[PDB]
């Protein structure tokens, strides 16, 4: 489908044994945003101070644009491992008429 | 007016040059320094050693 | 030549069809005057109509003239107070809009120049704008020294 | 911030229909003709009822050489007071008045009537322009698209617009019941009972 | 190419095509190179005398 | 903006149906002829009732040589005054009258009857034109497609149009309850009970 | 925290629609221009009614050399006092007043009228700014996407904002029923039946 | 299906990396209409003055006729590229009875 | 109606403010004349300034009128020497520039029509030129057989 | 100073060079008039050429004048009967075309204002129309003495 | 009598001479100077150069 208005709201990533990566989201003709993530969850004692972190969980970030005017980039430059499994998006959906 | 969601099941399909309206949703746009494998999904490329 | 105005003297009473040659934009931009009696556009009880299926395009009165040698004037006046284009954001710019704007500007300039020429125009051999075989009038009786002498004053 | 123009009204009608705005009106390559005819038709429909801004009082009409009254092209309705003229009943027919009682198209004297004219777009006031625009958009969308949700939203907007326009008209023209028939010159003071009791 | 009435406003350039024309068709000129050129990229020009 | 014309009405009906506008009306190649037929039929249906603008009072009817009363092709209804004529009551049958009490087709003198005429499209006033247009559009759309929701929408618009038309008629004609049957010349002042107290 | 500015209002409208915030106003490359157009149109629609902050009382109007009354580009409505001008009643038409009683465009002296003006975004007070912002956002969202539940939520917000705006206006201006029409100078002490009983 | 009444309402096209094209819709025995599109969206700053435009989006137009009396022609004559992916229409569907 | 000018015969010495109704693009496009002397624009030493805050807008003079019945003229003139908007490649086009150009062109045409009408127009009563009760002045001594006559040459 | 015209009374016979200051778009828009006689543009059988190599630009004739104190007129006129630039669909917009359109509109307005000023103006010393001390002719005889008196009628 | 819609998935099936009631709705009616390809859909034909 190409016509119905599909406006993205949030973007989610599922990882495993990943220390660090980053997301660079650029809407249409607007400023670029970054959302780094580095595993260390404050208050959790699974990773003590002084050891590398390899986590497992989901990450969420809002995109707030239209599907045809978005660039979503997964970026990483650390020398620590990073592997990603899948992703899921969530947005708003409209149909101006009914479907044959 | 529904707020409804889906997912991309796999990320091991690589790069395509087709227009966005004829692709699969699975196919990506640019892949650099990745080693897409079916055992671990998407991972960073292996390092190169010196001899 | 007269760019956008044709003035005629009706040959005989009962005539209704007159012709014109200038281009126009809309059928409502044509005004017809019958000795100061302005006529409204439309069809039916409207006292004049336009016809465009024949070259040259011609207008038709809805009632014949009472007497012959009654002056009938056709003049084109494009919009002067309201622009024909008003650009709005989010549209697809097409060359038709630009061409129409250019045409409107050109037609306004042509009409203004023709009106100035219809007025008193320069007498090239001498210099003062000559009335060109017209009786300048509607000048009040002299008030100061250099004021001209009118009929009701000199008599 | 001047008053609404014809191009702005056309853009609003198209936007309420759900399309993209159009640059101009002359030589358009879009729905400009449909928007224009819708706006004109709704303007005529609203005007043919008779409000305070398009009605003339005690206007004199003149007959032609054959004792026949011919109306203009844009005269919507003509009213003749019954009490003043007891032996004549006229009704509009096409563009001529018809002496209904005597079954004649001729008259004996000039008349004093009050007529309602149909005005061009440029000469309308602001509230009339707003109400006309909203009603025209509703009608065009209902006739062309015919969906459900858009119809509901246009219904709500039109109801609000009608309320606002009627309120503005009544507060602008101060209708009264004590004055009776408006043709009589105001003898009323409307001395308010709420002020002068102190 | 060759040019006529040089040094003034409103100069015309005469272009000599390598092959003879087929006058029935209509030929055009399009700006080619994506930088440092007099004619902007993709600008079309139609002849005034063929 | 003049009064609604035949071509504008035809285009409006076609647009209400939901099909592209036409250029002219003579020598066309579409449904414009069917729209014209529907317009004429609805015009006849509305005019046959008898309203203020198409009724002639006190009209005198003349007989032919064979002592019969003949009616034109566009006469819808005739009424005779029972009080004025005690021994003769007539009922219309085709184009002739029938003296149903005496069982004869022949009369002895000319009558003074009230006559209702079906008029052409040219002579119709504005509000009648609007009501006719909307009603014809609805009926034609139902006859061509056969919807239900479209019928609901057109019923809403028709109800609004009928309300406007009735309000216009009752504002124009100025009916009354005191005066009784209008065949008697107005002796009423309707002197205002409200104003003249000061 | 200062009063709401144009950039903040545009960003709020875009945020309510569901888009990312914009950075500046001049030389942008987004929907901010459509948001500006919607804001201006809604501002005109709200201001055309005539409220406390945009009404001039007792104002005097001057004629030109041709005995005509000319209005400015941003004059919405004018009201004359019937009790002060008994033989002349005027109605606005375009930008020139029309003496509908005498059917003339010309007058004989300067008039004393009540005039309402459309203001710029700079001169608007806070409550009007908030109400205009919310209403324009709702209308633009409806025009762009076309939902129903989103319209429901925006309707709830609009109702709340309208109630707040109305309460603010009625608290600020101090309307009364005792005083009658405000064109008469206040003779009322509004002495309280509440406290002074001891 | 051939019997049920199908009245077209809107015709929409989906393109990508196109510059200019035009459509010529001709109803039954009526005037031919045109609807050009040249990519230059006024207000948007993606294409400055002096550079060719190649856009991506949807274009919509009304048809307003019956399905068996329409000609739709996609016309283009500029020397700039033009490619299309798919199109989708929308209209009224009427059934005088029920389907066995 | 005069499109973009207003001529006032003052009525009381000591007045400072006079109202005007027409539209404008920039404040420096307004010109004020006092008893046939053009007045510069500014503040302080400059004799007048524009108040665009009250409806209808009005112009205020820094010095009161010395004597009553002194003519004051407010007339709008757009820049006839340079375009108000310049287009440069690489700039994202916006509707503001196009609207500014259209407004400039329309206002120039309106002012030109106003000047032509204010001059010697044509009286529509008989289709002849009229001075509108003015005095023709500064005509040299006539020689040929069809010139007008002057009071000086007659006396 | 007039924007786009210049009238030269020849200092001596035999000269062929005359200078001018105003700018233009195309050399075909420059008209040269001598003794109310129009001269064509070109070379050889023509009468004059335009030299733009130096500054200020000057026009050169192919033959010297017969006598001194000869009237020579040079005035610009832009294309009135046809727009200078037409917009075509399917191309790339260029700022040069928009600038050219603006220049053409401005130049036409300038030229028309210059014509009106060289015709009938309003003196800023009295506010009445003035003629800048020239000669009037081709005036029809006053049927009513409302018109200015002609010397033929007087004598 | 509802306003309901479908879509045309592809435009690369060429020209057919069958009557309109038996075709696949994908098939077109008249194709000139097009190059239908499955990698980018419908496009204008490549230019012809000179040697």
């Amino acid at each position: 489908l190409a016509n119905p208005r599909l406006q993205l709201r949030t973007w989610s990533i599922v990882f495993d044994e990943t220390s660090n990566f980053s997301m660079k989201i650029t809407p249409g003709q607007r400023d670029e945003l970054t959302y780094p993530f580095n595993g260390y969850k404050i208050g959790s004692g699974q990773f003590p101070i002084g050891t590398p972190s390899l986590a497992t969980g989901r990450f969420r970030v809002p995109v707030m644009a239209q599907n045809i005017e978005t660039k979503i980039v997964l970026f990483s430059d650390s020398p620590l491992p990073c592997r990603v499994q899948s992703a899921e998006w969530e947005g708003w959906y409209q149909e101006r008429a009914r479907r044959l | 007016m529904p707020l409804i969601s889906s997912s991309i099941p796999n990320l091991i399909n690589g790069v395509s040059q087709q227009p966005a309206a004829l692709r699969l949703a699975s196919q990506a746009e640019e892949v650099i320094n990745c080693m897409p494998s079916p055992v671990e999904g998407l991972k960073k490329r292996p390092p190169m050693q010196h001899i | 030549m007269a760019f956008a105005q044709r003035i005629i003297t009706s040959n005989s009473a009962g005539d209704q069809e007159f012709t014109f040659t200038f281009d126009y934009i809309k059928e409502e931009h044509i005004k017809v005057f019958v000795n100061f009696v302005e006529k409204a556009q439309g069809t039916g009880s409207n006292e004049f109509q336009v016809i465009t299926n024949t070259t040259p395009k011609k207008i038709s009165l809805n009632t014949g003239l009472s007497a012959d040698n009654t002056r009938v004037e056709i003049r084109r006046v494009s919009s002067l107070s309201t622009p024909l284009v008003d650009f709005a954001d989010g549209s697809t710019l097409t060359a038709a809009d630009l061409d129409t704007a250019e045409k409107q500007s050109l037609f306004i300039d042509q009409e203004l120049d023709d009106a100035l020429k219809q007025g008193i125009s320069i007498d090239t051999s001498t210099g003062v704008p000559t009335l060109n075989s017209q009786r300048l009038s509607n000048v009040s009786d002299p008030v100061n020294a250099q004021d001209a002498v009118t009929k009701a004053y000199l008599e | 911030a001047a008053r609404t123009s014809f191009l702005d009204a056309v853009n609003r009608v198209l936007q309420m229909l759900g399309e993209a705005p159009v640059n101009s009106l002359q030589g358009q390559f879009g729905l400009a003709k449909q928007a224009e005819v819708a706006l004109n038709d709704v303007s005529r429909t609203i005007q043919t009822e008779g409000w305070s801004f398009n009605t003339d009082l005690e206007k004199k009409l003149e007959r032609n050489s054959s004792n026949e009254i011919e109306l203009s092209s844009n005269v919507s309705r003509v009213v003749v007071d019954n009490l003043e003229y007891p032996d004549i009943d006229v009704v509009q027919r096409g563009d001529k008045l018809y002496d209904r009682k005597n079954n004649r198209y001729t008259f004996d004297e000039d008349l004093i009537v009050d007529m309602t004219t149909i005005l061009e777009w440029d000469l309308l006031p602001e509230h009339a322009r707003q109400y006309i625009t909203i009603k025209a958009g509703r009608q065009l969308q209902e006739a062309i698209i015919g969906s459900a949700e858009l119809t509901k939203l246009n219904l709500t907007q039109e109801v609000e617009a009608r309320s606002a326009f009627l309120e503005e008209e009544t507060t602008k023209s101060e209708h009264s019941m004590l004055r009776g028939h408006l043709n009589r010159t105001s003898p009323v003071n409307t001395y308010i009972p709420s002020r002068t009791l102190e | 190419t060759s040019l006529i009435n040089s040094g003034a406003l409103g100069v015309q350039t005469v272009i000599t095509l390598p092959y003879p024309m087929s006058g029935t068709g209509t030929m055009a000129v399009v700006g080619r190179f994506a930088s440092n050129n007099t004619i902007a990229h993709g600008q079309v020009i139609k002849a005034t005398a063929e």
